[PDB]
């Protein structure tokens, strides 16, 4: 029906600049005001800027004012946020949000696009298999693991057996320590199914263009 | 940065109510109901009010508050090419109070004439009377009622005048009433809306106090129900009549006040984020509701006259000043406690016109103040100079042929002046400036865009609505005449010159503006069509 | 700016129970301008209640809202597991626009003890210069749990990475991951490693160890 797709965004160094875009479809775009709302890694919502139907009325938050510039293309139905002198506190997921009526609110949001501002350098993860220890081999069920360590920036894609088995799988959110993320995932299966069949940790880190499969063997 | 603002919202509302609500709510509307088949007239009235009337009323109010400036600068900053619309609208209002204030003076003249147990207009044996004087209204032209002869032969002395060419002597009693009026106006518009917004509390509210009293008194009169029947008894046969739809449209248009730049001026003092949509709906309604109420106040007494006083309803049921200055006072005199009803009636007429003159004159002052910081710097001197011009020239309306002068301006001040003015207002906004922009502007103010209903009315309905009126107006055109007197050809021309004096500013200011801007034609239009905002 | 504070920050509820959330503004907010948003974990916000009392399309009638001035509230009459989310209020009254600090609604369930798995450094990591021991604490309630690493008998404190999952949308339980990274020089200098988890379920901690022989 109505769709809003945020694009652009990624890693940027402090002082650097970047341009975000929001593709609007499913409604007459010229007829509605649009705003950029962002959410920090601490999950705090902060309204960034609002632009009118015809872009003749513009409002900015005091935090982004003078740096961010919000624009509008009503011909091609695209919303834009032009950022400059990006600081590290600008790190957040940026949302494209529509609403015309203040008494209504934002009645449609996009999927968001992630901006990360760091002086840290992109690095690829070392994926490690986690095999259990010899004995006593319970009985009933067994839990395997995969360790994704020392990578940056987010995100990473982790599936088990190319996503074929999603049940009994806990993939833990990554934690940043010293400019490097460490991530782990645990999957629990019946002792009947392992190591009878194959279990492989599938890790994808597009930022470093890494794609790795790791099979778990009881070494 | 930087404009004076209202002293708080009641002041604005009562300013707009007071402006829109005037003698026209008493002296045309009830008559139209009676003539057009009663409660049935409400159907075309309401439809015309919804599609044509309120949308235009809404438009100026939003436009005024948004652009934050008087009429001239407002259209200057909106569509520079059409800035003449501001000039036209302003001097239409400029012409109008050369005459309109005479109604208030008439009201004041009856007021002080009414300080007696024995009201002069009840008797046919007085010095000003003629052998043809009836005690009450009749069909025959040559025999006037008592109240009619008091008005014409005593108050007006219109019998002394043979036409507009002979104005005759200046009545200095009438001149004193006009001056007292401009005095009241002056110390009202004295300091601006900080005062004017205060005074409207009395002038806007007082009429309702008296309307209530006369509503209760009238309905307690014998025959009062017979009056209401003539007033409201539906014939839906009229709904199919073109003249009935035209009367509805026209009345709705002229009752609400667009085209004088008054709503523009008054709204311009609003806080930007004030909700002008709620104000436009509330204010519109009260204006109409007032007319509806007053209808009962009139026809209640009208029925009483037909029942107890033995006069044909068609003879006493009328419009214009005749209703308020003759027919109604004739009834009041027959009632016990006549003096009380008389005094409060004529004070009601006064306060009905006063807050109207306030907005009218305020349209000019605000318009010029924003264009010319010279007279913005001195307000007190300007209004003194304006009202002095008014009073001196207004001595013409205090003459014995004054009504002949009043009637001329009344017709030509703006009948068609304001019609084509507002027509270019609706066109400039919806098409030239655009509805997209306009809706965007309102959203930024009140938080939400106008419903696409209002948008359609501004773009299409309004223009053909104003057209529907202006076409049927020209279709039934007949040379100016009052009673048995027919105005000369030179007089009719002078009116058209007054009528076209204002409207000519639109095309004229467009030429002078077009020729003052360098570059290609298509390049020359775009510069004059680009808003102050952009 | 107009600061919207919400309480509580985190809220636990058994399905069918009645829950209420409060939103307080530093400045008076026009009743018509106050709105609510529901955000499920890993998803974008959705308009929920607008102009204080008005449910957005597709919003079950179990939701209501009320308030005025500086005080507003969101209420769920009978709570369902599909309601577990974070709820943000917002004021459109004046610029800059503001969102509330949020209220996180989580489902309450019966207490459950974690299943503790411990893993030794992989062969591959043992060639790279580092060594890290991982311990999984899975499917337990409530969320609060405390892991303690021990090399032999000695307790080790620094050098750990703990991660909790979000509450599961089925069993409504929680799971945590604890990772102890060392140098192999430091790792290969000790023969025993213990991961013990203290939790409300049991008085004594759940222990999982291994020796470097097997
Ligand atoms: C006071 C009485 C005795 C005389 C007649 C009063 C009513 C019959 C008239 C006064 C003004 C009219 C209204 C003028 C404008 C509106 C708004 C309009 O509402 C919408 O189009 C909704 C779109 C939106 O809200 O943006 C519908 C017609 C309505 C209610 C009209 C209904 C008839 C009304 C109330
Ligand atoms: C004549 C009889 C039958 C009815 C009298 C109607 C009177 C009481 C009505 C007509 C117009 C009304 C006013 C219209 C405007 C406002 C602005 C609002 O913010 C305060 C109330 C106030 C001031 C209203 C008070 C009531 C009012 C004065
Ligand atoms: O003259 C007595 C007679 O006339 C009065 O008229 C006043 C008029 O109302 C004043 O405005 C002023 O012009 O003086 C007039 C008299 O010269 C009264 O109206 C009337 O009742 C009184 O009997
Ligand atoms: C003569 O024009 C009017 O009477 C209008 C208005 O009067 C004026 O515009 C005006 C202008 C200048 C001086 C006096 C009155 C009052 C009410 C509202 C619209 C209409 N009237 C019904
Ligand atoms: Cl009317
Ligand atoms: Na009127
Ligand atoms: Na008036």
């Amino acid at each position: 029906e109505v769709q809003l797709v945020e694009s652009g965004g990624g890693l940027v160094k402090p002082g650097g600049s970047l341009k975000l875009s929001c593709a609007a479809s499913g409604f007459t775009f010229s007829s509605y005001a649009m705003s950029w709302v962002r959410q920090s890694p601490e999950k705090r919502l902060e309204w960034v800027a609002e632009i009118s139907s015809g872009g003749r009325y513009i409002y900015y938050s005091d935090t982004v004012t003078g740096r961010f510039t919000i624009s509008r293309d009503n011909a091609r139905n695209i919303l834009h946020l032009e950022m400059s002198s990006l600081r590290s506190e600008d790190t957040a997921m940026y949302y494209c949000a529509r609403g015309e009526v203040r008494q209504r609110g934002f009645d449609y949001w996009g999927q968001g696009t992630t901006l990360t501002v760091s002086s840290a350098k992109t690095t690829a993860p070392s994926v490690y298999p986690l095999a259990p220890v010899c004995g006593d081999t319970t009985g009933s069920s067994v839990t395997l693991g995969c360790l994704v360590k020392g990578y940056f920036p987010e995100p990473v894609t982790l599936t088990w057996n190319s996503g074929s088995l999603s049940s009994g799988v806990h993939t833990f959110p990554a934690v940043l320590q010293s400019d490097l993320y460490t991530l782990s995932s645990s999957v629990t299966v019946t002792s009947s199914t392992w190591p009878s069949q194959s279990i492989t940790c599938n890790v994808a880190h597009p930022a470093s263009s890494t794609k790795v499969d790791k099979k778990i063997e009881p070494r | 940065d930087e404009r004076e603002t209202w002293s708080g919202k009641v002041d604005f509302l009562l300013s707009v109510i007071g402006f829109a609500v005037d003698l026209a709510n008493v002296w045309r509307f009830p008559y139209l109901c009676y003539k057009n088949g009663g409660g049935a007239f409400l159907v075309p009235y309401g439809i015309m009010l919804a599609v044509g009337g309120i949308p235009l009323f809404y438009m100026e109010l939003a436009l005024g508050q948004h652009n934050r400036k008087g009429a001239i600068t407002c259209w200057g900053r909106l569509v520079p090419l059409f800035k003449g619309i501001g000039y036209a609208v302003v001097l239409i209002a400029f012409y109008v109070d050369f005459y309109y204030n005479v109604i208030i003076a008439w009201s004041l003249r009856f007021f002080f004439a009414s300080f007696t147990n024995s009201l002069p207009w009840t008797s046919c044996n007085n010095i000003w009377n003629t052998p043809n004087c009836r005690p009450f209204e009749g069909h025959v032209e040559g025999f006037q009622s008592a109240a009619s002869e008091y008005f014409n032969r005593y108050i007006l002395e219109l019998n002394r005048s043979e036409g507009i060419h002979d104005l005759g002597a200046i009545k200095w009693d009438m001149a004193l009433c006009l001056l007292i009026v401009y005095l009241i106006c002056y110390f009202s518009l004295w300091k601006g809306i900080s005062t004017s917004g205060k005074v409207v509390w009395f002038t806007a509210l007082f009429p309702y106090a008296v309307l209530l009293i006369l509503l209760i008194r009238g309905l307690t009169l014998p025959g009062s129900f017979l009056g209401i029947q003539y007033y409201l008894t539906p014939n839906f046969s009229a709904i199919y009549k073109a003249e009935v739809w035209v009367d509805a449209a026209t009345q709705v248009f002229f009752s609400l006040g667009p085209g004088f730049g008054v709503l523009l001026a008054y709204a311009s003092y609003n806080k930007y984020h004030n909700n002008v949509y709620k104000d436009a709906l509330l204010t519109s309604f009260i204006n109409s509701a007032t007319s509806f109420i007053a209808g009962f106040v009139i026809f209640s007494v009208l029925g009483y006259m037909a029942h107890t006083l033995g006069v044909r309803i068609e003879d006493v049921a009328t419009e214009g000043p005749g209703l308020v200055f003759v027919v109604y006072p004739a009834a009041i005199a027959t009632m016990p406690a006549s003096t009380f009803w008389a005094l409060i009636f004529f004070m009601m007429l006064a306060t009905l016109g006063l807050d109207s003159s306030f907005g009218g004159s305020e349209a000019i002052i605000t318009a010029l103040s924003d264009e010319f910081p010279k007279i913005k710097r001195n307000r007190e001197l300007f209004v003194a100079g304006l009202f002095s011009l008014y009073f001196v020239v207004g001595l013409a309306s205090c003459t014995q042929g004054g009504f002949y002068f009043f009637h001329l301006l009344d017709r030509y001040a703006a009948g068609y002046s304001i019609l084509v003015a507002v027509f270019f207002e609706a066109i400039a906004v919806s098409w030239i400036y655009g509805t997209n922009r306009f809706s965007e502007d309102i959203r930024d103010m009140i938080g939400f865009p106008p419903g696409r209903y209002w948008q359609v009315c501004w773009r299409f309905v309004a223009p053909i609505f104003l057209l529907f009126i202006t076409v049927y107006g020209l279709i039934g055109y007949e040379p100016l005449t009052y009673a048995d007197y027919v105005y000369p050809s030179w007089a009719n021309a002078l009116g058209w010159c007054i009528a076209g004096s204002s409207v000519v500013m639109i095309p004229a200011v467009a030429i002078f503006k077009l020729l003052s801007t360098p570059g290609s034609l298509r390049q020359r239009f775009t510069i004059l069509t680009t808003p102050w905002r952009d | 700016e107009n600061v919207l504070t919400q309480s509580p920050a985190i809220m636990s509820t058994s399905p069918g129970e009645k829950v209420t959330m409060t939103c307080r503004a530093s400045s008076s907010v026009g009743s018509s301008y106050l709105h609510w948003y529901q955000q499920k974990s890993g998803a974008s916000p959705k308009l929920w209640i607008y102009s204080t009392s008005n449910l957005a399309s597709g919003v079950p009638a179990r939701f209501s809202g009320s308030g005025s001035g500086t005080s507003y509230s969101l209420t769920i009459s009978s709570v369902e597991a599909e309601d577990a989310a974070t709820y943000y209020c917002q004021q459109f009254s004046g610029y800059p626009l503001t969102f509330g600090s949020g209220t996180k609604l989580e489902m309450k369930r019966a207490d459950a003890a974690p299943t503790v798995s411990i893993f030794p450094p992989s062969s591959e990591q043992l060639t790279s210069g580092g060594a890290s021991v991982v311990c999984f604490l899975n499917n337990f309630y409530p969320k609060d749990i405390n892991v303690k690493w021990k090399i032999d008998g000695s307790e080790r404190q620094n050098g750990v990475l703990n991660s909790w999952t979000d509450q599961d949308s089925k069993d409504s339980t929680y799971s945590m991951s604890s990772t102890l990274t060392l140098t192999k020089d430091e790792y290969e200098r000790h023969n025993s490693y213990t991961c013990e988890a203290t939790h409300k379920t049991s008085t004594s901690p759940i222990v999982k160890s291994f020796n470097r022989n097997e």
